[PDB]
RNA sequence: CUCGAUGUCGGCUCGUCGCAUCCUGGGGCUGGAGCAGGUCCCAAGGGUUGGGCUGUUCGCCCAUUAAAGCGGCACGCGAGCUGGGUUUAGAACGUCGUGAGACAGUUCGGUCUCUAUCCGCCGCGCGCGUCAGAAACUUGAGGAAACCUGUCCCUAGUACGAGAGGACCGGGACGGACGAACCUCUGGUGCACCAGUUGUCCCGCCAGGGGCACCGCUGGAUAGCCACGUUCGGUCAGGAUAACCGCUGAAAGCAUCUAAGCGGGAAACCUUCUCCAAGAUCAGGUUUCUCACCCACUUGGUGGGAUAAGGCCCCCCGCAGAACACGGGUUCAAUAGGUCAGACCUGGAAGCUCAGUAAUGGGUGUAGGGAACUGGUGCUAACCGGCCGAAAACUU
RNA sequence: AAAUUCCUUGUCGGGUAAGUUCCGACCUGCACGAAUGGCGUAACGACUUCUCAACUGUCUCAACCAUAGACUCGGCGAAA
RNA sequence: CAGGUGGUCAGGUAGAGCAUACCAAGGCGUACGAGAUAACUAUGGUUAAGGAACUCGGCAAAAUGCCCCCGUAACUUCGGG
């Protein structure tokens, strides 16, 4: 994961969920996986 | 027998003379028995042959003058320190030496100087 | 001591010679340098015998090349099968640790 | 269970092992000399037995003491400790007025030991914490072997707890585990020990079985 | 004598050797002699020894008495008289008693006796 | 170091208090005389004689 | 704030805390083939060396190393130390000033005071409490300590790779540093040991000693204490977790580790272990022992007194100790001492004898001396003792 | 590059394992220089600075011993 | 009051010495004591292995120590060293 207190989608398959406090990405394909703060 | 003591070298290759630079084997580790890797510079060798003075080599201890314990129940203390130069290769540096040598080194295995030896034990 | 006497009464050694500081003797050790056996004939002089029994050492002192040896093996130790002694002599002190000559002159302990 | 038994230290000595090796061992009489009384986890929760040993006369012990050997069944001991023993009671494991020796270790079964220490002293902060305490030499003025500082200026006004400083040590209860019992003599009582057993010699000291195997 | 530890009598232990010597040549002399208790503990294994070799009574018990006891005449009552008086005794020859503290210094005193 | 401030009378006098005497005595003795209270420490100079009073 | 004084730098000693983690632990991504490598997340339990140049922190370097953190606490720490540096007085240079003098210019020299009252902390006690008085064992609330890590061998030259190279995961060996305990071994020391020995004096003289000269000095040296010594420890294992991973799964006919649910998950947290511990006033428990016990009142309660069981004080002690405590012992005794036989230490007594010109050497003779360690033995000291100590007011 | 240089640990060599100190040479000498002496100078120096062997508890790493204290007991009995 | 105070005489034995060690004449035990293996402090002692690694710096201690006999560098102002 990449961790930035700024979170945006990367490509157009990230799907900007959020999953218990951590509001984190997935794109299914790792290559951000990013999450904020 | 740690950094900063002097102990003849007994090998053909000159050098009568090394200070132990440091104690090669772990972290802050002080005394070196015999038979473990000192480094060691060169104090006082012959001018032209094989070694210079203040090389900083590695070597082997083969005497030490306090006693070292075998598991059996018995000691070794010999009459002068000594350390055989060696490489990293389970070899000597030199090809002979002089006086014997404390088994202690059939563990540590450069198992060619307890080969070289005059009388290993 | 008694029954500590007991615990190290059936760990004795038997027969070996008497022999105090002075004595030349030749330990005959095992040593199981490289085969599945091996004999080492320690020879030297006795320099040193700190008793107490079973915790009874000596220190036979050989001198190798020009450099000598200070061996202290235990008495009754089982790495030791025999403790010939070649030569006996009656000397003054019982430690003997000023055999630092090596010049060979007086490393000699007079006969007896 | 975890099988334990008293006993006293008589001193070290060495015994030659199998290999021709050393054993610089310490022998404790553990003798045969070690009778019960059990502790039942249900009248008082604990699971344990309670070992005497000892060899004293009638009238050398108070009359509290001589009735608990009495209402157990035993000739008094002039020792009297206690082994926890488990989650369980069993039932079937002890017996009041049981009779125990140094046999159960088996000859390589690990004991660990436990005794009270010698006393060493009112011992400064070298002796007691191992304190590279400051120079002997260069200008040191009067401060060799003495600790050097207890910490900072205003905010620990204060001398933290458990600082180390000079006092008294010795004598704790301590415990030296994974002693490999070289022989047992249960022919003359005594058990051997390979190791360094703390205490006096000729005083209390639990042998019991290990718990890291 | 095994040693004492702590602090030996008298000042070091060269004065506590001639502190005991002289106590034990006036113990000879007149049997009952007072100190103060630390003395005479020091000194009750030490006579005793003494004593022992009184009761031994040949030139070596007589020349390894004198190499405590300078006094050639003390050693002769020593072994002439104590020394016989204790045909019997095996071990025991002194006995201290409880005198009452020396004022000035409260220095706990006792009377060190030969047993007769 | 000096004392910071005095000391509350309180403390002064408790710690005064613990500056006690010991004691011991092994009451009827009998002695040449009328039976004196001798203390138990030294009371075989007191029968064979080696104590004043 | 402090000027009727808050002692300034660096080092040492001792710490201690933070996480902004150098290593060790778990991970995600990687332009990550394998080795690795680079970056981000969690993680503070341990650990984080030795030297050369410098007053130096700052650094640079040498040899390592798993790594050789970055900070806080009066740039922690001078009633704890050093005083090398700063900013006293002397002196010299260079420079400034006519000059006295001056320079965050330099270079030599240059007093570091206190017996600890209160808090603090480290140890030890006394008094009471704990609803009768003890005694033995203990429960364990709550604490503290402790928590490190490398190499090598198989796996396997396997996978991964053109090949040099080269695994993860698992099983075993060898260590380093740290700590604890013990004294069997090595080794240190040894002021009542043994012998040798130089000066001098003495014991009437010789012989044999002894006093003093650092214990005269030198060779040893048991006990004790101790480390350079030995042995042991670090863990395995459970619970909940962080990061992260995951299943079931909507809202929001899907997709999602999340909303309900459940699972994985680390040296970090509680456990596990070692140690303290019921003053844990919430003052525990199991058991054992003693229980009329006489006077006076205001019958009683209430005081007193007497003791029980018990403990103390005295005394003989201790490898227990500053005092105190603790442990052992007290005549039915082996507790100290002595005495005997030992283990050991020393090293070959004295006398007598014989050889020798004699110095000195052989015999009697493992002698003789002797301290602690062991076991005997009722000879000496533990002494025909003093003290302090119970009786519950009662309820569903 | 000095008792003299700030930059400054100037640069190069000797010495060291590693040398901000030392030695020799160089020479933009911030700011050397001739009786406020210039460069030397054998012997001398409780002067300052460095290197080297003997050696040692200074140190790695401390341990044990004796006395003077501390501690206990009796006596007198302070101080800031 | 552990300081300071002029000059005189000054023995023995070992020693070069009036130093030093032990002693004569002559003095004195000179003025709080008894203990007691606490830490720690001072004064001394000794130490395995190593030998400056300590440090600001070999500070402190250590070693060298004396008699005789050989031998003795650079440099020198020709004395030396
Ligand atoms: C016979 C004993 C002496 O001990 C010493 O020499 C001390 C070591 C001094 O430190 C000397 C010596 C010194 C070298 O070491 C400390 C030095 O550094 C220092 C300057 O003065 C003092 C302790 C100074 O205090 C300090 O003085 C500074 C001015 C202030 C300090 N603090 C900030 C308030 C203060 O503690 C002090 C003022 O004398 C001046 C004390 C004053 C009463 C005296 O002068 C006394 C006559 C002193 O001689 C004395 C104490 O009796």
């Amino acid at each position: 994961v990449k961790v930035n207190p700024s979170v945006k989608p990367i490509c157009d398959k990230c799907r900007l969920i959020r999953r218990h406090g951590r509001v984190m990405v997935i794109c299914s394909d790792p290559r951000h996986k990013q999450r904020q703060g | 027998i740690q950094q900063e003591s002097r102990l003849k070298v007994a090998d053909n290759t000159g050098a009568k003379e090394i200070l132990c630079i440091r104690v090669l084997g772990g972290s802050s580790r002080r005394y070196a028995g015999i038979g473990d890797v000192i480094v060691a510079t060169v104090k006082d060798a012959i001018p032209g042959g094989n070694v210079k003075r203040g090389d900083v080599v590695k070597a082997v201890v083969v005497r030490t003058v306090k006693e070292r314990r075998r598991p059996d129940g018995s000691y070794i203390k010999f009459d002068e320190n000594a350390a055989v130069i060696i490489k990293p290769d389970n070899d000597p540096r030199g090809t002979r030496i002089f006086g014997p040598v404390g088994r202690e080194l059939r563990e540590k295995r450069f198992m060619k100087i307890i080969s070289l030896a005059p009388e290993v034990l | 001591m008694n029954r500590l006497d007991f615990v190290d009464k059936p760990s004795l050694r038997d027969d070996i010679p008497a022999f105090n500081p002075g004595d030349t003797i030749n330990v005959h050790v095992k040593v199981i340098e490289g085969a599945k056996e091996r004999l080492q004939v320690f020879k030297g002089v006795v320099i040193r015998r700190q008793g107490g029994g079973i915790r009874e050492t000596f220190t036979v002192r050989k001198e190798s090349y020009g450099v000598g040896v200070e061996r202290t093996f235990p008495v009754h130790s089982p790495n030791i099968d025999h403790i010939e002694v070649v030569t006996r002599g009656d000397v003054r002190r019982a430690k003997l640790y000023y055999l630092r000559e090596l010049r060979g002159k007086k490393a000699k302990i007079k006969e007896k | 269970a975890r099988k334990g038994i008293l006993g006293t230290k008589l001193g070290m000595t060495q015994v030659f092992d199998e290999s021709n090796r050393v054993v610089p061992v310490t022998v404790v009489k553990a003798g045969p000399n070690v009778v019960t009384r059990i502790r039942t986890p249900e009248r008082d929760g604990y699971s344990a037995v309670q070992l005497a040993y000892g060899e004293i006369s009638p009238r050398k012990v108070n009359k509290p003491l001589t009735g608990q050997y009495t209402a157990a069944g035993v000739n008094p001991r002039r020792y009297l400790a206690e082994l926890r023993l488990d989650d369980s009671d069993a039932a079937t494991e002890y017996q009041v007025g049981q009779e125990l020796t140094a046999e159960i270790f088996a000859d390589g079964s690990y004991v660990d030991v436990t005794g009270t220490s010698k006393g060493k002293g009112f011992a400064g902060t070298m002796k007691r914490h191992g304190f590279r305490g400051q120079g002997a030499s260069h200008g040191a003025q009067a401060v060799h072997r003495r600790p050097g500082s207890i910490g900072g200026c205003a905010t620990p006004a204060r001398v933290f707890k458990g600082t180390r400083m000079a006092g008294r040590m010795g004598n704790d209860r301590v415990t030296v585990l994974n002693l490999l019992v070289h022989k047992v003599d249960a022919e003359n009582g005594v058990l051997l020990i390979k190791g360094a057993v703390p205490g006096r010699t000729g005083g209390l000291v639990m042998v019991r079985s290990a718990i890291k195997r | 004598p095994k040693p004492t530890k702590g602090p030996r009598l008298g000042g070091s232990s060269s004065h506590q050797k001639a502190i005991l010597a002289n106590l034990a040549t006036s113990l000879f002399e007149h049997g009952r002699i007072t100190t103060t208790e630390p003395k005479a503990r020091a000194l009750r294994p030490y006579a005793e020894k003494l004593i022992t070799h009184a009761k031994k009574g040949a030139l070596h018990n007589r020349r390894e008495v004198l190499k405590k006891l300078r006094d050639k005449d003390v050693v002769h009552t020593l072994f002439a008289e104590i020394g016989p008086f204790f045909a019997d005794r095996d071990g025991g020859y002194t006995r201290i008693i409880k005198i009452e503290a020396r004022k000035g210094d409260n220095a706990p005193m006792a009377v060190i006796e030969l047993v007769r | 170091a000096v004392p910071k401030r005095r000391k509350s009378r309180s403390n002064t006098r408790s710690r005064r208090s613990q500056w006690k005497a010991a004691k011991t005595e092994l009451v009827g003795v009998t002695v040449a005389g009328h039976a004196h209270k001798v203390p138990r420490r030294l009371l075989k100079a007191a029968r064979l004689g080696l104590i004043d009073f």
